[PDB]
């Protein structure tokens, strides 16, 4: 899941001077859904 | 690194990726070989 905006990016070059700093975010998210369209297989481990 | 943070959970530094930098130093692999004019002359090989 991500949002219409995806990832923004805010250089924050104001607020402490002599410092860029690089705001960089994404709204992520991850969910199993249906739950049987996904199998997992442990191997054994040697 | 990247943090997660919250809704209404402030964000900390994160810290800067780090560059890394290689010395590529040249050194002379030389080659001295000490011919003597005898064989250069005597041999028509041209061994030069």
């Amino acid at each position: 899941v991500d949002h219409e905006t995806g990832v923004r990016t805010r250089p924050d070059n104001l607020t402490e001077p002599g410092f860029i700093k690089i705001f960089t975010q994404k709204y992520l998210g991850g969910g199993v859904v249906d739950s049987n369209a996904i199998k997992i297989l442990e191997l054994p481990q040697d | 690194t990247v943090n997660h943070g919250e809704e209404g959970k402030t964000r900390e530094q994160t810290s800067t990726p780090q560059i890394n930098e290689v010395s590529i130093k040249l050194y002379p692999v030389y080659a001295y070989p000490r011919t003597t004019q005898e064989i250069v002359d005597f041999s028509d090989v041209d061994i030069l």
